[PDB]
């Protein structure tokens, strides 16, 4: 069967300002099949109660989901998104970079 | 300007883990307004936009009935497709459907859509004429024969030209505060040194609605298509979208580069430069 | 609003 690996972007809702509440987003897109596991991490550990959009798809039929949580960025704290999918031999970790 | 309404549907089988999961969402342009998930505790179609909440109990009753019927029909279709493709009952498979309509500024139908995919591949689509079918393979041809026999295209045409346009018009009026407002991108350029020899120039577009946008880099007025990293347009989570375009530039050449931004929220396209 | 009729593949 044809499979399509997820594109992954980790980013904030608003420009990052240390000490100011924001939203941390992980956008997964362009993937098939629809089954996917997405974690948001703070300093390597899973953030609890992360919410996600309802499954939808693009014109080429590939799926997309938004995973999101409230966060307050600082200088030291490291954030990431961890994604698992059938197309991946191991889970893919993408670090949050405030300049992307 | 022009507008669209779409209903998206996905059924995913899961042998050994109960019945296929059914998720459907509705959109006007890039705004989600209704959702239904068969795995919800008490499945009902639920509003996701303020302007649809005013619809009465009978609206929600009819919608929920349709969603439940669709989930059921999809289950039977998934079984059928196993036969069509000579597949075992053991694996997970996917069925997707989207139909809807586009209308012009005057509210006239520009075109209608109704189209299905199986396991992520095109299966059968109603043509633009709203009267004939494109079947992807010999399996879809079996569906095509059945649908031609039952005059399915005629039924779809009636819905797409009628209700679909009329209810879209209604939604556009009820949600005129938001659906008929374009939010222009907030734009800026950032500079990211890579080495002594080069730096990244990144052109940002933030806080825009709808999602459609063009971000390009030029060098000496020449488009840098093959040298531009262009990320997919992504949701901010507040209805708006974000996008950036980046180029690797040689030291001292920054001012030869210009970022160009087109968005329907902008009266004129923008030109941006790195401002140290 | 959604279409009422539907049909099997």
């Amino acid at each position: 069967m044809i499979q399509r690996t997820p594109k992954i972007q980790v980013y904030s809702r608003h420009p990052a300002e240390n000490g100011k509440s924001n939203f941390l987003n992980c956008y997964v897109s362009g993937f098939h099949p629809s089954d996917i596991e997405v974690d948001l991490l703070k300093n390597g550990e899973r953030i609890e109660k992360v919410e996600h959009s309802d499954l939808s798809f693009s014109k080429d039929w590939s799926f997309y989901l938004l995973y999101y949580t409230e966060f307050t960025p600082t200088e030291k704290d490291e954030y990431a998104c961890r994604v698992n999918h059938v197309t991946l031999s191991q889970p893919k970790i993408v670090k949050w970079d405030r300049d992307m | 300007g022009s507008h669209s309404m779409r209903y998206f549907h996905t059924s995913v089988s899961r042998p050994g883990r109960g019945e296929p999961r059914f998720i459907t969402v509705g959109y006007v342009d890039d705004t989600l307004f209704v959702r239904f998930d068969s795995d919800a505790a008490s499945p009902r179609e639920e509003p996701r936009a303020p302007w649809i909440e005013q619809e009465g109990p009978e609206y929600w009753d009819r919608e929920t009935q349709i969603c439940k019927a669709k989930a059921q029909t999809d289950r039977e279709d998934l079984r059928t497709l196993l036969r069509y493709y000579n597949q075992s009952e053991a694996g997970s498979h996917t069925l997707q459907n989207m139909y809807g309509c586009d209308v012009g500024p005057d509210g006239r139908l520009l075109r209608g859509y109704h189209q299905d995919a199986y396991d992520g591949k095109d299966y059968i689509a109603l043509n633009e004429d709203l009267s004939s079918w494109t079947a992807a393979d010999t399996a879809a041809q079996i569906t095509q024969r059945k649908w031609e026999a039952a005059r399915v295209a005629e039924q779809l045409r009636a819905y797409l030209e009628g209700e679909c346009v009329e209810w879209l018009r209604r939604y556009l009026e009820n949600g005129k505060e938001t659906l008929q407002r374009a939010d222009p991108p907030k734009t800026h350029v950032t500079h990211h040194p890579i080495s002594d020899h080069e730096a990244t120039l990144r052109c940002w577009a933030l806080g825009f609605y709808p999602a459609e946008i063009t971000l390009t880099w030029q060098r000496d007025g020449e488009d840098q298509t093959q040298d531009t990293e262009l990320v997919e347009t992504r949701p901010a989570g507040d209805r708006t979208f974000q996008k950036w375009a980046a180029v690797v530039v040689p030291s001292g050449e920054e001012q030869r580069y210009t970022c160009h931004v087109q968005h329907e929220g902008l009266p004129k396209p923008l030109t941006l430069r790195w401002e140290p | 609003r959604r279409k009422w009729r539907r049909w099997h593949l």
